[PDB]
RNA sequence: AGAGAAAUAAGGCCUACUUCACAAAGCGCCUUCUAAAUGAUAUCAUCUCAACUUAAUACCCACACCCACCCAAGAACAGGGUU
RNA sequence: UCUAGAGUCCAUAUCAACAAUAGGGUUUACUGGAUCAGGACAUCCCGAUGGUGCAGCCGCUAUUAAAGGUUCGUUUGUUCAACG
């Protein structure tokens, strides 16, 4: 229940640099790991929608916090 | 209601009280037996069907399956079997015979048969093409088709009229009236001409 | 999952029969879903040369609904090959003539234009009305959701949801309504 | 009324006048 | 019956605005439409229902498109499923010549009087297929 | 019906109408000036 | 404000409101502890990791082979450790870096089993009518890394 | 899936007092049951596909 | 709304005439299937890009042979008959 | 397309002047016929309808219609034209 724009455009917003070869391999050969990744993507998508819906800079989402180098 | 499988004998005239002439064709009903029945939804919706056979034939010159069919049916093999589309209430048990009296004069009747085979024919004997004139120099073109197709299209359309085999295909004449019936020899006297040659089975 | 070799291979590439209703659904949306499923583009294990296509069973194909005036405008065209045999027939006419053909032509258009197309179309089963053969009912697995939500008319609004909605305006009383 | 080079077309499209939305719709308020 | 006693913003000339709807209702919103029409499918006069011109006409086209999809069965004057039909079904000529790509003739869908409903997808919704 | 590109009524008992998807100008008395778009 | 129910007042998606972070942090800590106690007791089987290497992301597991198209200046059979693990997973749990996992949490070992030169590849350019035809043969070198162990430690 | 066709898929799952202990694929139900037995045997004997790989170090 | 008669086109036949003569033919014969009613937007009215109601069958159709002879079937191969 | 000019009264029953908006060419000076024809409709006939100043068949214009048909001759050959 999650399109492809969402998955990639919101895994990177969680700072996971998994590429597409390994994403396909996970989808075929490790279904539950891919299930988790899809859950993570949907979580981040919801966090983004909730944040943008709000007024101002209310505390960021629990997964939307960037980690700096 | 079911129809007959007759054999075309020949032709004769026959006049009328109003003073005109009317050629007719003689159709002899030979051994016409209803051979098979197929149910309304056995044909999947169209109608009920009867299989009628005609013109008893030898039994040493048929395939094993046809001999088995006729043996279980208790008849000697026919030559042509034809399928008539009838309503349910017109059913007739297989094994019953049909007789020229099946028809009566005063009605009209349709006849279908295999036309006479002219063989391979050129275009004017086959489609009535005005061939090219004679002398005045028309060398090596007298009975030839002209231009088969136009020039911009680089093909000849399907369904273009061209040399090839003629006749020997089934065809139907409609509206033929029945004047006389000979119930002792089983002849039907159908108006006009009927396709086929003599001694060939018509439906 | 510790399946032996051959059973695993059979489990992964097996074919699945998907029902898909069509009542008041547009031909194009059913066509999109059917195209995806027939091609195999819903399997993470997809490939063009692996023949992963599945089966689709669209019923109530007689009851589809075309957006707009398409019934009177969408013209399907065919040509026998013989001169003068160019026939153009509207959607209403071709629907009466063959109640399955509109959806079949939609799915035929969307599918890819290669040799495999016919094979995929041998796995599309279209039945005009609710009736489906037993040998096909006993094969279905899932039931894909309809892509258009059938809007519901006043005949099936209960008084609860009718009086819940406000009364947006006031009539005069002298008026005869 | 000749055709324009494509880039001139894009320039004409991007620079097209956009009017200021009225604060309220006149129909439902003076 | 009269106005429900809870108007979201009183002091409004168009009853389509008194409840904050002006760009917010579609054809299938049968509940909203089924109180602007007579018991025989026809629209009430504007001078009574009180809508503005730009909302009266939108309701008119919405009720037409509602009838043509069979969403008001009990409002008659006593084979083919369609929705979002702008033209009356019996006054449209077939598209025998759908021109080339750059002069295509495309089939109208929906009405353009609802051009300004609240969109919810990035690609704006097409009025012509 | 006289085909015209702009439908102008002539007397006071004719009426514009939309029929079959086109604009006509019918008249009961003096039917001499029907029109079609 | 209030607007009577219609087909467009609300959008066609559900109002998904996220759990209050105060309780969510406790829940996350609880599940993290559960996974940790799975790791400590050996409650896992074979493991797989998404290792980043020469430039590629290989999905690997114990005893498998990998072929890198670049020589790695290592003698034949010299064990090495592959840093840059992006994701390591077992049957019931899997750990995702942001974007890498710490040096302590995951340890991936590999060995160099073969160094060779790939099969000859052709590079031919041709242009019509200009007498432009040239042919080159290239053999890029490569090396085969066996992966010997993916071990994990209970540092969460 | 595909009960009547020539390419069926039956997933047969053994149970032990309302609790699953295996699940097998096949084309016939007999073969699916046999494979369910094989997977259950593997799970009980600790020889699954995803067992702790032998430790060579 | 019917009834006769002719031609042409397609399809077919050889009882008579005709060219001819175990037959093929035509000059001969036969068959051919935008005006209303109710009515709203605009309460009268209004035919309605308003809802709503009115103005082709036929033909083919037998899983399993083929040496020989005959044939109205045929270029060869096929097809019909050999009781 | 403006009717503006006419038409025994009156623009719309007809021409409808200029212009405007449309689709289409203009090369000389200082390629038919037979044979078979495929196609469009901007329709000659047949078919359906409106108005008429046809009070009526036919006429006139206008809409619709391309399933079917669209002759034989004398003189002559930039290929037409005339004539029965
Ligand atoms: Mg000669
Ligand atoms: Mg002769
Ligand atoms: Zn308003
Ligand atoms: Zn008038």
């Amino acid at each position: 229940g999650l399109k492809y724009p969402a998955l990639i455009g919101n895994l990177v917003k969680c700072q996971v640099e998994l590429n597409r070869k390994v994403l396909a391999d996970l989808a075929i050969y490790e279904p539950k790991t891919f299930k988790s990744l899809a859950a993570l993507a949907s979580r981040r998508r919801h966090e983004g929608f909730a944040a943008a819906l709000g007024d101002g800079k209310e505390p960021e989402g629990i997964f939307s916090r960037v980690v700096q180098y | 209601r079911v129809g007959l499988i007759a054999l075309k004998l020949g032709m004769m005239p026959l006049w009328t009280k109003d003073g005109q002439k009317h050629v007719v064709t003689l159709l002899q009903v030979q051994d016409c037996h209803v051979l098979k029945y197929t149910s309304k939804e056995n044909c999947n919706g169209k109608m009920a069907t009867l299989s009628v056979g005609g013109k008893t034939v030898s039994r040493f010159r048929k395939a094993t399956s046809i001999l088995e069919f006729y043996r279980e049916l208790g008849l000697p093999p026919k030559q042509t079997v034809k399928i008539f589309n009838i309503t349910d209430n017109a059913a007739i048990k297989p094994g019953t015979p049909l007789y020229a009296a099946h028809f009566r004069p005063g009605q009209y009747v349709d006849v279908t048969a295999k036309t006479i085979g002219k063989g391979f024919q050129g275009v004017m004997k086959r489609w009535g093409f005005k061939g090219q004139p004679a002398t005045h120099g028309q060398t090596k073109t007298h009975r030839r088709p002209g231009a088969v197709a136009t020039g911009d299209i680089g093909r000849v359309w399907p369904g273009t009229k061209m040399p090839g085999k003629m006749g020997n295909i089934y065809r139907t004449e409609y509206g033929l009236k029945v004047w006389r019936i000979n119930t002792k020899h089983n002849i039907i006297y159908v108006n006009g001409s009927v396709p086929g040659h003599k001694n060939c089975l018509v439906k | 999952s510790s399946f032996s070799r051959a059973p695993q291979q059979w489990a992964t590439f097996a074919r699945i029969w998907y029902l898909l209703d069509g009542k008041m659904q547009p031909p194009g949306k059913l066509a999109a879903m059917a195209s995806i499923r027939l091609q195999g583009l819903h399997k993470p294990v997809y490939h063009a040369l692996s023949d992963c296509g599945d089966h689709v069973v669209i019923m109530n194909t007689r009851h589809i609904a075309f957006s707009g005036n398409k019934w009177e405008q969408k013209v399907y065209s065919s040509h026998t090959g013989y001169p003068g045999g160019f026939r153009q027939v509207t959607a209403a006419q071709l629907h009466l003539r063959d109640p399955v053909a509109i959806v079949k032509l939609a799915i035929y258009g969307m599918l890819p234009k290669n040799l495999h197309r016919r094979t995929m179309m041998e796995r599309l089963h279209l039945f005009p009305d609710e009736y489906i053969p037993e040998d096909i009912l006993k094969n279905l697995v899932e039931e894909l959701p309809q892509p258009r939500k059938i809007p519901k008319r006043l005949d099936e609004y209960t008084q609860e949801e009718i009086d819940a909605f406000p009364r947006l305006w006031t009539p005069p009383e002298d008026y005869r309504l | 009324r000749r055709v324009m080079h494509f880039q001139r077309q894009k320039l004409m499209a991007v620079t097209e006048y956009i009017p200021p939305k009225p604060a309220i719709h006149p129909s439902c308020l003076p | 019956p009269k106005e429900s006693p809870n108007p979201p913003n009183p002091s409004g000339q168009c009853p389509i605005c008194r409840w904050n709807l002006k760009h917010k209702y579609n054809y299938d919103d049968v509940l909203l439409l089924s109180q602007f029409i007579r018991p025989h499918g026809g629209m009430l006069p504007r001078k009574i229902t009180g809508l503005c011109q730009e909302e009266h006409r939108k309701i008119e086209e919405c009720v037409k498109m509602a009838h043509r999809a069979g969403l008001l069965p009990n409002h008659r004057p006593r084979q083919l499923n369609r929705y979002l039909t702008r033209w009356a079904p019996g006054s449209v000529k077939p598209i025998y010549k759908k021109g080339p790509r750059w002069n295509r003739v495309r089939m109208p869908v929906g009405s353009p009087l609802l051009r300004d409903n609240v969109c919810y997808s990035r690609t704006p919704w097409k009025l012509y297929h | 019906f006289k085909n015209k590109t702009v439908l102008k009524k002539r007397c006071k008992d004719c009426y514009l109408v939309k029929r079959r998807g086109r604009w006509y100008v019918y008249c009961k008395t003096h039917p001499r000036h029907k029109q079609r778009q | 404000g209030y607007v009577p129910k219609t087909s467009l007042s609300s959008p066609p998606w559900p109002e998904v409101v996220l759990p209050d972070p105060v309780e969510e942090t406790r829940h996350h800590a609880e599940v993290v502890k559960k996974v940790n106690e799975m790791i400590v007791t050996g409650q896992y089987g074979r493991l797989f990791a998404v290792v980043h290497f020469a430039s590629r992301q290989w999905k690997v597991t114990s005893e498998d082979l990998i072929l890198i198209g670049n020589e790695l200046d290592l003698a034949c059979g010299e064990r090495i450790r592959l840093e840059k693990v992006l994701l390591v997973g077992a049957d019931n749990f899997t750990l995702l870096g942001k974007p890498l996992l710490g040096k302590d949490l995951v340890r991936v070992e590999a060995t160099v089993i073969e160094k060779t030169e790939s099969w000859p590849r052709i590079i031919m350019r041709f242009r019509k009518r200009k007498n432009f035809k040239k042919k080159r043969i290239v053999t890029t070198p490569q090396t085969v890394l066996r992966i010997n162990s993916i071990e994990i430690a209970p540092c969460l | 899936s595909g009960g009547t066709t020539a390419l069926p898929l039956y997933f047969v799952g053994l149970y032990c007092d309302k609790k699953l202990i295996a699940e097998g694929p096949g084309e016939t139900v007999l073969v699916a049951e046999e494979e369910a037995a094989r997977v259950a045997l593997r799970k009980l004997y600790g020889f699954t596909e995803n067992r702790r790989p032998w430790n060579y170090s």
